């Protein structure tokens, strides 16, 4: 197989979600920490009818320390090596110690609201293949 | 040698998004499909799981659809995603039926990928220089400057100060939509005189002479090639040059494949399996292709003198005249029966420089063109019993008294030539005489370079002879230069001088430029016409890559080129085709059809600001927000038959399209013309065509025989097959520049010996023109005192030393160039890689 | 069997060409063939190898042409059929079994 | 997982190499043909005592038309476009319709002169994973 195959996995329904508050989730499976989060405005890879839901890898791509959210800025801390992701501009790192962007999802809504996960943009940290 | 130690490809999935696709590249215009898919999903090895329906898990054998190498996939922006992306050829395409040469089947690989970093070269942002070099803009900054510059210098010294360099071609850089754009600018909303092409520095046809006696110089289809009793080949390498045209068509009929269907089609006549002249002074790969296929029985290489073309054709048509072996019914109902009187000057020259040959009778031509066998074999330096068989291979009728059927097909050893006003005419001369156009295996046709995607307004305000562009520019007059993808600096004439000059003219506005301040714009304005006032030049470039010419440019536009947008073109077939976008623009790039449009409403806002309103409203008509306003406004309003053509219907008829003019509609399909002149009523006024009353005359550009008396070699020039065009892809692709990171020059192993030069050795061709380098490869089959070098190349340009020499119409003499070859230094380290074996397969 | 003798053909169809039309291509057409004399067809351009192969009098029989499939090369050195050869004998048999037909 | 995983596979003895004379080979499995070559001088992907010895896959890359060698300029050449390809120079298309040059065999001679094929370095006409 030429490329990693990506499992379809159920991570929670559009309802299950608060205006800028994380939903802690793993994808693509159970030791890949990251969050669903609902941003209240339109964005990169961002589904939903608002097209403001985005999931993202929460364990720093630097050296794996887990980030913290900031509500008040809307983005991600790493208190590692004080790296700061974007979630409203595809995970951009605004300032950090990676050689990437945050690590995000290809999410579908379901017409029952169902959120699905079906691949990762880029390498999450501690595994050598997104799929192990 | 370069390998890219890809092991496995994506497979296709089964439900990928299919676009159709025409070859970006040469006339032939192969079919291709763009499959696309999700960068996280995939195909598998299973029927029900790829586009194929077959097992992959299992070998494919020969000719296989189940199939695509490295250089077909990519990664690309697709609605701003990254997406997969296989570019191959159609299996279904009556023109390639699945063939991709070496250039189509790298569509994919010279495609733009941040993800896969192909092509890294390509234009994303506006350029202008200021604060002393060029620096990354926003279009409306850049376009502001061009337009303020523009306006300030037409309003100040007229129209004639803007000087034009624009592609006229079809496909990629090219096509209905781009050539309308770039044509409503400057030929609608102005009356641009100054205005070149990206191959030749004057507006004017390559083919006034064909197209003056009424025939169209793309009058017959693919199918003819297949169908003919003899092809005769005249300056074309179509192997290397239209590689699908002659493997999926000429090959057929030279290996006798092609008997069933001619017997089906033409019955009551004999068919043998084809013969092929070639007329071409070098042996080509071409040449052992057809002796390789039809043996060397049924292949005359007419290996003519330089330049001599027009002496063969007078000689051919002289001895088929006094034979009889012509159409005379052909003749009587078709051509111009009336008698006219010989210009003054002629036989030396024609009646003006507008008109260098006569137009006349079947009659009147012969005896204007009359040579004698032994005359011809003097000037050819072909033996008289080659030109006799040569006659006999066109001429002669078959058993039942029948007419031979020979389609006559020319590129750039003719248009390039020596004469190319008569040596056009001579030849048309052969195929109208023996009733070989608008008939099945006939044709007198251009074998084409580009694709063709021409409508633009009337260009009657340019004048016939128009502006040597290129001697203006030298001669230090004209203010703006807008330069639409071509690249003077690698494949105009004259090319060193050229060099010289553009530097310095560009420098003047440059050093302006750095010394005026920026963020005060209007000063910025007044310092750049102050140095156009001292002769200066003001240069604005529309690419897609970082031109040469580029690198004396004050602002850069970046273009999106076929893929990047939806593109309309038809092939040397007039096969018209929608290349449907698969991918994004790179950066903020943008068609030249919408960069012409912008440019046209900054036109309209900068000449309303500077008081100057019924100016200004000439640049209306310019609101297209896709590039299908531009074919709508273009091609659908003007094209002959364009009513008939839209995206929607073009789509549903797929990558065999239909066949230029459309004659109408009727369920789901756009109905097309297969041959031009079936009928016998010609492109002229009466309906007649004309024959040519056009004698040998010698070289005829200035200076030409001089060159050739007064330097060593021949500098024999075109293409090589790996290579596209001036490589302005090609030189970021490992596999093109691994193979040429020189320009070859071709040269005869005992030439090289006497000039103490081996392989891969650097040498310097000078002459009166100028100077450049190529790396000499040895060439057994090249006859001795003759080489050949690759044109436009950006590592060695041949145009260096070709002279300003061109014919009474502006149409450059490209192909007589002599100099003398000295040594630069021994082989580079980096051609020690090189093989230096003949390009010839043998059996 | 002929049935998996036209899957085998697979890997000839690009030279040779077989059926209503087969015409030469850079094998020459082999319809009928089992009864058919070496450098026999019409128009093909046979190698001085093949000819001199035909000299001394031939026929494609079923034995002659297994020794063929399996190794074209030094079996009749100078043929211009370079190319492996069918290695299993029993695909040598089915291929030979499509041949049949036509 | 993440490469294509090559058989080490045997093809002949150094000994079975005459000057000049292709072997005809199939790698890395039955339907992959190929050569082994002797060429009598030192060349890129060389291998045995004189560094003479080659492995390419003799299927066109082009269009699977199998190609055929010439032992006087010592080049495979195609029947099918013409195309022609330099084993003397790592399979360089010396002219020809294929955007590779020819597949070229990772070669290991082990003491005995075995000779053993571990990869290829470019993808094998008509499969899309050099290993099916
Ligand atoms: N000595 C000699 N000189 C010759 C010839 C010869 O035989 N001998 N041949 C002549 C002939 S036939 C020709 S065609 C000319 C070619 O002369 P040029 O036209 O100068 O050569 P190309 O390499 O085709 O140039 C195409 C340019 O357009 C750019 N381009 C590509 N796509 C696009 C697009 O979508 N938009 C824009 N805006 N730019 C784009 C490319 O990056 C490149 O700079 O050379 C001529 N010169
Ligand atoms: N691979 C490849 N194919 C291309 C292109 C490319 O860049 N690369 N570009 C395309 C374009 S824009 C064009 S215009 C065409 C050009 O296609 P061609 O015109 O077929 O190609 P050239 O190599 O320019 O020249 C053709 C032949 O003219 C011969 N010749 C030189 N002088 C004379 C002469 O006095 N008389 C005669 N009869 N022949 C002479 C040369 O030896 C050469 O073999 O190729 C098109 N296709
Ligand atoms: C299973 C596959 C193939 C079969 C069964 C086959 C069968 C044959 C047969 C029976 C002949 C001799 C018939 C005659 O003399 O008229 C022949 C000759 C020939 N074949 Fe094939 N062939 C196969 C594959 C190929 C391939 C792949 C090529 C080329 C790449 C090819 C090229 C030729 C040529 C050139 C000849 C003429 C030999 C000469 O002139 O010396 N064949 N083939
Ligand atoms: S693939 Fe492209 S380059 Fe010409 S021969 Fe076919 S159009
Ligand atoms: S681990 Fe997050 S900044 Fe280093
Ligand atoms: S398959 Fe070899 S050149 Fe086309
Ligand atoms: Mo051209
Ligand atoms: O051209």
């Amino acid at each position: 197989a030429a490329g990693v195959e990506y499992p379809a996995n159920r991570l929670a329904n559009i309802s299950e979600l608060t205006l800028n508050e994380p939903l802690d989730v793993a994808y693509p499976d159970e030791d890949a920490a990251g969050v669903l989060l609902k941003l209240g405005t339109r964005v990169e890879g961002g589904v939903g009818p608002d097209g403001d839901i985005v999931g993202f890898s929460t364990i720093c791509p630097h050296k794996g320390f887990p980030l913290s959210y900031s509500a008040d800025n809307k983005t991600f801390n790493c208190p590692g090596h004080f790296s700061v992701f974007d979630p409203e501009k595809g995970g951009q790192q605004v300032w950090g110690q990676a050689t990437q962007n945050l690590p995000q999802y290809v999410l579908r809504v379901a017409d029952n609201g169902d959120i699905f996960a079906e691949g990762v943009d880029e390498l999450i940290y501690g595994r050598l293949s997104n799929v192990l | 040698a370069f390998k890219r130690h890809i092991d496995r490809l994506p497979i296709i999935p089964a439900d990928a998004k299919k676009h159709n696709v025409t070859c970006h590249f040469c006339i032939v215009g192969c079919g291709y499909h763009a499959y696309t898919w999700p960068i996280n999903k995939q195909g598998g090895t299973d029927p029900q799981n790829n586009i194929f329906g077959v097992d992959l898990s299992e070998q494919q054998q020969a000719e296989s659809d189940a199939w695509y190498s490295p250089s077909m996939y990519n990664v690309v922006k697709q609605d701003g995603r990254d997406v997969h992306v296989v570019i191959k050829p159609d299996h279904e395409c009556v023109v390639n039926s699945g063939l991709g040469s070496v250039r189509g089947a790298r569509m994919a690989e010279t495609s733009f990928s941040e993800a896969r970093n192909t092509q890294q070269q390509r234009l994303t942002d506006p350029l202008v220089w200021r604060y002393g070099q060029m620096q990354p803009t926003s279009w409306d900054d850049a376009l502001d400057l061009v337009a303020r510059v523009t306006a300030k210098i037409v309003k100040e010294k007229g129209e004639d100060a803007l000087i034009v360099s624009a592609f006229d071609h079809g496909g990629a850089g090219g096509g209905y939509e781009n050539t309308w754009g770039t044509g409503k600018l400057y030929f609608e909303a102005m009356k641009v005189k100054n205005i070149r092409i990206h191959n030749r520095p004057a507006y004017n046809s390559e083919v006034h002479g064909t197209r003056d006696m009424g025939v169209g110089e793309l009058n017959n289809c693919y199918e003819d090639a297949e169908l003919a009793d003899t092809i005769v080949a005249v300056g074309t390498n179509a192997l290397e040059t239209q590689t699908n045209y002659f493997l999926n068509h000429w090959i057929p009929n030279l290996r006798g494949e092609s008997l069933g269907k001619k017997k089906e089609l033409m019955p009551e006549e004999p068919h043998e399996a084809g013969r092929i002249i070639i007329v071409d002074p070098r042996r080509t790969v071409t040449v052992n292709a057809c002796e390789q296929t039809a043996g060397a029985d049924n292949v005359l290489h007419l290996a003519i003198n330089s330049g001599t073309d027009l002496a063969l054709f007078n000689a051919l048509f002289t001895y088929i005249a006094d034979k009889g072996w012509v159409d005379r019914d052909f003749i009587d109902k078709s051509t111009l029966r009336e008698g006219t009187a010989r210009p003054p000057l002629y036989p030396a020259r024609g009646v003006s420089e507008a008109n260098p040959g006569h137009l006349s009778s079947f009659e009147d031509a012969v005896e204007g063109c009359r040579m004698s066998i032994e005359e011809a074999a003097e000037i050819t330096g072909l033996d008289a019993a080659q030109i006799i068989k040569a006659a006999e291979w066109i001429g002669m009728p078959k058993e039942g008294g029948k007419r031979r059927r020979v389609m006559f097909g020319y590129e750039k050893g003719l248009i390039w030539g020596n004469d190319n006003y008569r040596t056009n005419g001579a030849l048309v001369n052969l195929a109208l005489a023996t009733g070989n156009i608008g008939r099945p295996g006939g044709g007198v046709v251009r074998l084409g370079g580009h694709q063709e995607g021409y409508v633009r307004p009337s260009d009657a305000h340019v004048g016939r002879p128009a502006a040597y562009v290129d001697q203006l520019l030298i001669g230090g007059q004209g203010g703006v230069h807008h330069i639409w993808g071509c690249d003077h600096y690698k494949t105009t004439l004259n090319a060193h001088e050229f060099k010289r000059v553009y530097k310095k003219r560009t420098d003047m506005v440059k050093d302006a430029m750095s010394a005026a301040p920026y963020g005060d714009r209007e000063a910025m304005v007044n310092a750049i016409v102050d140095a156009i006032n001292q002769g200066g030049l003001f240069a604005v470039n529309v690419d897609i890559i970082p031109t040469k010419i580029g690198e004396a440019c004050h602002v850069i536009l970046p273009a999106a080129t076929s893929g990047e947008m939806n593109l309309t073109s038809m092939n040397g077939e007039r096969r018209m085709r929608l290349t449907e976008r698969y991918m994004d623009p790179p950066g903020q790039s943008m068609p030249d059809c919408l960069i012409a449009a912008r440019l046209a409403n900054t036109m309209e806002r900068v000449l309303t600001e500077m008081g100057d309103v019924g100016y200004a409203a000439q640049f209306k008509g310019f609101d297209w927000q896709t590039e299908e306003d531009a074919f709508m406004d273009g091609y659908n309003k003007n094209a002959h038959g364009g009513e008939f053509v839209t995206y929607e219907r073009l789509s549903a008829m797929g990558t065999n399209g239909f066949q230029e003019p459309a004659t109408g509609f009727t369920d789901g399909k756009i109905e097309g013309t297969q041959r031009l002149y079936t009928d016998g009523v010609f492109s002229t006024d009466d309906g007649k065509a004309r024959f040519m009353d056009a004698p040998w005359r010698g070289l005829q550009a200035p200076g030409k025989q001089q060159q050739k008396d007064s330097h060593k070699y021949l500098i024999n020039n075109g293409r090589a097959n790996v290579v596209w065009q001036s490589a302005y892809l090609d030189q970021e692709n490992d596999f093109v520049m691994d193979r040429f990171p020189y320009p070859f020059i071709e040269m005869n192993p005992e030439d090289m010996a006497e000039a103490g030069l081996k392989e891969g050795d650097l040498v310097e061709i000078y002459n009166d023109a100028g100077a450049t380098q190529a790396m000499a490869y040895p060439t057994p089959t090249a006859r001795r005192g003759e080489t050949f070098m690759l044109f436009g190349f950006p590592t060695g340009v041949q145009g260096n030393v070709t002279s300003a020499g061109t014919n009474e119409l502006i149409i450059p003499n490209y192909k007589q160039t002599w100099g003398n070859i000295r040594k630069i230094s021994d082989a580079p380290r980096n051609v020690a890689h090189l093989s230096f074996k003949s390009k010839e397969y043998q059996s | 069997n002929a049935e998996k003798g036209a899957v085998v053909f697979k890997k000839c169809a690009a030279c040779h060409a077989v059926g209503d039309g087969a015409a030469n291509k850079v094998g020459p057409e082999l319809n009928g063939l089992i009864g058919r004399k070496v450098a026999g067809v019409e128009g093909f351009n046979y190698s001085p190898a093949f000819k001199a192969k035909a000299e001394e009098g031939w026929v494609w029989d079923e034995v002659h042409l297994t020794e063929y499939l399996a190794n074209p090369k030094a079996y009749i050195k100078g043929t211009k059929m370079a190319f492996a050869g069918l290695k299993k004998p029993e695909d040598v048999a089915d291929v030979i079994a499509y041949l049949k037909t036509f």
